DNA sequence: TCGAGAATCCCGGTGCCGAGGCCGCTCAATTGGTCGTAGACAGCTCTAGCACCGCTTAAACGCACGTACGCGCTGTCCCCCGCGTTTTAACCGCCAAGGGGATTACTCCCTAGTCTCCAGGCACGTGTCAGATATATACATCCGA
DNA sequence: TCGGATGTATATATCTGACACGTGCCTGGAGACTAGGGAGTAATCCCCTTGGCGGTTAAAACGCGGGGGACAGCGCGTACGTGCGTTTAAGCGGTGCTAGAGCTGTCTACGACCAATTGAGCGGCCTCGGCACCGGGATTCTCGA
């Protein structure tokens, strides 16, 4: 037969198209799953992951640390209005809290 | 000797604790409390250490959010000292006791 | 100006109510950072030999362009997601926001020592000094011509010299509509009340329009070759005829204006000529803004950079300065790296056009006869649509065609675009690369290792340190280009920061933004959001096969090319009134 | 042991594409895996609801696009939508 | 077993300081302990029921994560 | 038109069982139908997710009972569970 | 064959067993649905509906009205602690609000 | 001249409106506002009358809950009158800002 | 300027139903802003739902669908 | 402004455990056909939403007022903070028993699927009776006196 | 404290249209099978949980001193609730028009499904360097003159 070519290579994405399609089909979401839905879902997931990873890397570089730790992840997520709105009710383990103090409490 | 005026080292502690990511509640007392609480639902229950750690993180996050809202209520009430009625009002507004 | 106006002025006057001078033409550039001149009043670095920049000697722009950007032209790597249309639209957009005037050689024949021929270092001449071992010119006595930028406020050496902006700061499609009232008056015909723009009365392309001819004392178009006798085209910018691709884009815009005016006259015969012209100008400006902020910016900054620097439009804000930043002039010229050594021309089958389908860029600059007498703008547009752009690589910054043999036919010797850009940056006296990194908030490298880490290439860091010595001595253009690309973008983080900030300032400060309430009818924006570049090329150009949405990305045939009928036409039924 | 499936390799590939030198930790890997699983679950649930919701038995690209537009707030959604469309377009090409 | 005193007064003080509280009264600790007990009771009940269905005698971290997700306080970093 | 199935006569039968005299208006009919649909959807979704957690692809009485115990708060849940058990028993004997 | 008896009659339930089973099977909840799950669901739904409707009828009788209007249903839902917890984030159309005033706002 | 002291018929109105179940927002202005807001997203939009009614009911419920929480905040602040700061604080605590 | 259609007596009546005795003069502007924000969110969700179904009429069924999505599910208007 | 002082921040060596990379291989993704059907599309219809149009009239608007209240200022004391000291057990590092999570094989019983048919549930059409709408009455309740 | 003023729950007619009922019809729920695989149940492996030991020392508890702010008077400007006179579109009720929501009939191409193939990713096993810890010096904010 023809040489194997992963669906991620065809779509140009890095996330697994086949795994997403299998999860959608076997996730009890719909009786049938279209051939274009998993590619779109993988693209959206990859874009969101790239956004969060880039913000976390920026925060880590600002903190003079090479490796990304959950504190950097929380600093990146909570400092972005859109991402904060998305993860409104999500607690990140060992994430800490944004450094802030009320104006009146200051001397 | 050197005696810092009241309200000074409190701000330093606030700045230090808002910069770190450690766990503020001691591990063993929290684990024992979790075991005692679960004792009322099923006898002879074994807890994974990861489960206790996740419970501790969730409790710490919830308590921190509640304290933030209570501090907001207190600063709204023209006060800088948090009082239990502020905690009750914050819980009522958030929708837990309502 | 009266408080009840709904069309932009030609000069952009009173665009901001608080300050009428904001964004107006013939005004000084706004400075984000304080000037970094040589003596602190008015002098470029390198003017006086022996003076060091922050303790390190300054490097010649030609010297730093010889061994940093220059790379063999046989190892070109085409960009698989960038079309030549992308670079062409970038250049056209740059031809709208800024144009730094220079004193004329004829007017400076007495004290300006005709810098175009001689290179004695007297004002307003700032010649590029030459290093040894130069591949092109082995003689050290030679000199690349260069003209000092015109000052803003002439007088004593009390204030730092600025630069004058000769174009409207706002994005109002001024590249083909002009920027001054005398320029706009003769740019539109008054023979009738149709409201159309000027159309050439000598040569036509298959019954379609072209830019009107112009007459100058020393026309560079006539110097291409004397067997042509085709003059330079006249449009909203003097350099509209610099390249045939740019003038074909201007031809497309002029044809769009003419077609829109004709369609509006057909829809509303009772409207007068001036009202029709103003409506067409407003719609074309909204078109240009929509295309730039929907199809071009997402393909430049990247999803992260645009989302961080270009948030969702809330409302018009009059507190943001809409003037062109002095660093934007030297930062948006990154498109020189995306240029290609050859210009391509294709048929309706998208195949090479005889006799010269792949013409070197050396024999194409200031060639207005190619558009007029070699098939028109159809093959030029086809080549721009179906030719991949050159990928911006650290060791492949710019091709040698624009680096060694640019403007060869016009001037006595060929110029060098990268060294020209760096010399312009030094003339404007903008701070170093490190200072702009500090301004954008990014980390500021100080040693060789830190520069290699931030640029992700130790070899290029060593190459840069061999010339500049310190990161603070790096010019803005080289530092911006040499930075690693973003994700799904084409510029470095510093260039992304600068471009995003400037475009956010231009959009927020625009009182005539297409999304701003009042400027456009609340129902017309839905019809205007359906416009797209390939559809309008289909409408105003004889070709029948174009690219899909986001034309700047599709660069293959016939993998992602569709017919004209598929694209939805622009609906003007809401303009009946 | 069994084969448990996680998104570690894909998130690491994305990080390497974005930051060629920055590394990641095990806790951050677990956090990203949980986040991607949660976002995928939310989008798939919204799409399943929408598919069943107009009496349709299939999930197409339109359902996923509408779910992304509904869930993701603000400019993010638009960008994501564009990205999604682009991906589908490539499958149309090849 | 009166083990609710395991969360000491300095622990609640540290939590408040993390939350951004400058002055803490003396009657807050009882209320904080009660609130923590209520929240732990709810989450533990949900997790214990989840474990009860699966015929297991060990409450894994996955059950606690699922209970928190159901309660509207989805927790990342454990699966 | 077309058949639009809804819990209309069942709520009335329950009312007749409980209150042999009082009726119920159309707006309260719609409110009761919406409440029944919402509770059914919540319990079914909880049961589906809970069965998905244990890698079991079949929803049985145990999953529904556990979902009811998790979802309904306080004494109600216990009563509901008891009622459910009785119903299942009446199937087994008959 | 034999006389056809609805599955709701065998379980002694007034709610439809078959309709609940069909909805569970075709709602894409699980690949396979057991036999006892629809009956358990019908019993739970019947008990919940009976409780809320009994409370609504009590409120209506307290209001000297025969028919049950949405106001009575809202009063029954909100006046019961467990049902209030169950429907905490549920808005009933034309339901109103329970009559209450804070102690301090009372005139004195 | 029988003039009620400030704060009596206000409580009478409170009792009357809590005892009733009508709609306190005029139907036509709310419908016009809904149409104006919706037309910013898609022109030539047609709304069913039931759609306006449902939107009005949801809006009234949300506004009543917000006003109750704002009154609670004001009473906590040792005040009877509600102020915009109380509304902002209630919205911030609820999780909408 | 149509948001003024929410008359000041209407907001006063809503607050009276909510249980408010005295209302400041600056409350009305904030109430109008909050109402506009909430209506914008709900109407955007409903319009997206309607656009998905290739329909030009936004029904009440899609409105209650959007309200249920937002976490403010409403009864008496369908499901 | 101007010194002491204590906490915090900025650099130089240490090494260690977690992160990145490599190696088998196995189970999941791919390719190549098949076929049934869910959705796209064309046409028709007839709800039902949209656009004036006139008449009431409850409601909104605008204004005079004065009184309860928001807010500012001030005095008390006592509750909480800072800190020094002593007592408590949290924590760290092995160390062992084993309950139970986790995995695997047989099978058997239950649920998917199909054919049939008959009865429950729906939409129709309706007549009456809770209920909304006037109307006078007697309390329910508030404001100087 | 008691007589007058306003508001309203209450008892009494009087229509009224919403609904509970009766009925014809339709479609899907149920009876009666067949068939295959989900998982129930033994049976086994060894992972990680619990209980225990003992030493260090970080942390909690307790008490003393003091200061600042929570709270209660006290008063002053003001603004907004209350009522009256004026103005206004909301609502109602009809009327007409046509947009398109919804339904039905055809047809196709798109995804579920099955079989053979093979390689992408996961578990195990490494090897090394980023940083937590350790220490010492420079910086800075606080506080008493
Ligand atoms: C000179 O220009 C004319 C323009 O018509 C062109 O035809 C001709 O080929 C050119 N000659 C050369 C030598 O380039
Ligand atoms: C305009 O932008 C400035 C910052 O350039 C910001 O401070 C200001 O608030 C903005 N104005 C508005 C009306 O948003």
């Amino acid at each position: 037969r023809a040489k194997a070519k992963t669906r991620s290579s065809r779509a140009g994405l890095q996330f697994p198209v086949g795994r997403v399609h299998r999860l959608l089909r076997k996730g009890n979401y719909a009786e049938r799953v279209g051939a274009g839905a998993p590619v779109y879902l993988a693209a959206v997931l990859e874009y969101l992951t790239a956004e969060i990873l880039e913000l976390a890397g920026n925060a880590a570089r600002d903190n003079k640390k090479t490796r990304i730790i959950p504190r950097h992840l929380q600093l990146a997520v909570r400092n972005d209005e859109e991402l904060n709105k998305l993860l409104g009710r999500v607690t990140i383990a060992q994430g800490g809290v944004l450094p802030n103090i009320q104006s009146v409490l200051l001397p | 000797p050197h005696r810092y005026r009241p309200g000074t080292v409190a701000l330093r502690e606030i700045r230090r604790y808002q910069k770190s990511t450690e766990l503020l509640i001691r591990k063993l007392p929290f684990q024992r409390l979790v075991r005692e609480i679960a004792q009322d639902f099923k006898t002879d229950l074994r807890f994974q250490s990861s489960a206790v750690m996740a419970l501790q993180e969730a409790s710490e996050a919830y308590l921190v959010a509640l304290f933030e809202d209570t501090n907001l209520c207190a600063i709204h009430a023209k006060r800088v000292t948090i009082m239990p009625k502020d905690i009750q009002l914050a819980r009522r507004i958030r929708g837990e006791r309502a | 100006c009266p408080e009840q106006d709904k069309y932009r002025t030609i000069t952009g006057m009173c665009n901001n109510r608080r300050s009428p001078t904001l964004g107006a033409s013939n005004r000084a550039f706004v400075r984000w950072l304080p000037a970094e001149y040589e003596d602190g009043f008015s002098l470029p670095y390198g003017w006086t030999p022996g003076v060091k920049r922050n303790g390190f000697p300054v490097a010649l722009a030609r010297a730093v362009s010889n061994e940093i950007v220059r790379f063999p032209t046989d190892q070109l790597t085409p960009d698989q997601e960038r079309s030549l249309m992308f670079m062409q639209w970038g250049q056209l957009l740059d031809h709208d926001l800024d144009f730094t005037p220079e004193p004329a050689a004829r007017a400076s024949f007495v004290t300006g020592v005709n810098c175009e021929t001689s290179c004695v270092q007297q004002p307003p001449c700032f010649p590029l000094k030459i290093p040894p071992n130069d591949p092109r010119i082995k003689n050290q006595a030679d000199c690349i011509p260069f003209f000092r930028s015109c000052p803003a406020c002439p007088g004593s050496n009390i204030t730092i010299r600025n630069q004058i902006n000769a174009l409207t700061s706002f994005v109002d499609a001024s590249m083909v509509y002009g920027s001054e009232e005398p320029l706009a008056r003769n740019l539109r015909n008054m023979s009738n009340q149709l409201g159309l723009l000027a159309v050439n009365q000598r040569f036509q392309d298959n019954g379609r329009a072209l830019l009107p001819f112009d007459n100058l004392h020393d026309d560079p178009c006539l110097l291409t070759n004397r067997s042509a006798r085709i003059p330079c085209f006249l449009a909203g910018d003097t350099r509209s005829s610099e390249m045939p691709e740019l003038t074909s884009m201007h031809t497309l815009l002029l044809r769009e204006h003419n077609r829109l005016a004709t369609e509006l006259k057909s829809l509303n015969p009772r409207w007068d000529g001036e009202r029709l012209y103003q409506e067409a100008r407003k719609i074309v400006g909204a078109m240009v803004q929509i295309i730039t902020y929907r199809d071009y910016l997402p393909l430049v900054l990247g999803p992260t950079a645009m989302r961080k620097y270009l948030p969702t439009y809330r409302s018009y804000n009059d507190s943001v300065d809409p003037r062109i930043a002095n660093v934007f002039t030297n930062a948006f010229r990154y498109g020189h790296t995306l240029i290609q050594p050859f210009m391509f021309r294709l048929d309706n089958r998208y195949q090479p056009m005889e006799p010269n389908p792949r013409v070197p860029l050396s024999r194409v600059f200031f060639a207005s006869w190619r558009v007029v007498l070699e098939g028109g703008i159809d093959p030029i547009l086809r080549g721009l649509m179906a030719t991949p752009a050159k990928l911006n690589r650290q060791n492949q910054i710019a091709v040698d065609e624009i680096r060694e043999r640019l403007f060869e036919q016009v001037m006595r010797i060929g110029l060098d675009l990268p060294a020209l850009n760096m010399q312009r940056s030094r003339d404007h006296g903008l701070p170093g690369y490190n200072a702009w990194r500090r301004f954008c908030g990014l980390p500021q490298p100080e040693t060789v290792g830190q520069l290699g880490t931030v640029l992700r290439n130790l070899k290029l860091a060593r190459k840069l340190m061999e010339q500049y010595g310190t990161p603070n001595n790096i010019d803005i253009w080289m530092g911006g280009v040499s930075e690693p690309l973003k994700r799904k973008g084409r510029v470095g983080p510093l260039l992304a920061c600068i471009i995003g900030t400037q475009f956010r300032k231009l959009r927020d400060g625009d009182r005539f933004w297409w999304e701003n309430e009042g400027v456009f009818s609340m129902q017309q924006r839905q019809a205007l959001a359906q416009i797209s570049l390939p559809r309008i090329i289909c409408d105003n150009t004889g070709i029948t096969t174009v690219s899909k949405n986001n034309i700047f990305m599709s660069n293959s045939y016939p993998r992602d090319f569709v017919n004209c009928s598929t694209l939805p036409a622009l609906n003007l039924a809401s303009w009946r009134e | 042991k069994t084969r448990k499936e996680s998104y570690a390799i894909y998130v690491y590939k994305v990080l390497k594409q974005v930051h060629p030198d920055t590394g990641i930790s095990s806790k951050a890997m677990s956090i990203m895996n949980s986040f991607v699983n949660d976002v995928f679950e939310r989008i798939a649930g919204e799409a399943s609801r929408l598919a069943h919701y107009n009496k349709r038995s299939t999930i197409t690209s339109r359902e996923i696009q509408t779910a992304v537009r509904l869930l993701l707030p603000g400019e993010l959604a638009k960008h994501a939508v564009s990205e999604g469309t682009k991906a589908v377009t490539k499958y149309t090409s090849a | 077993r009166d083990n609710i005193q395991g969360i000491t007064k300095p622990a609640i003080r540290r939590l408040a300081r993390r939350g951004g509280v400058k002055r803490i009264s003396g009657l807050i600790y009882e209320e904080t302990r009660g609130v923590l007990k209520v929240f732990l009771e709810n989450v533990i009940r949900d997790a214990v029921t989840y474990t009860e269905h699966a015929k297991r005698k060990t409450v894994t971290a996955m059950d606690v994560v699922y209970a928190l997700k159901r309660q509207g306080r989805t927790l990342y970093g454990f699966g």
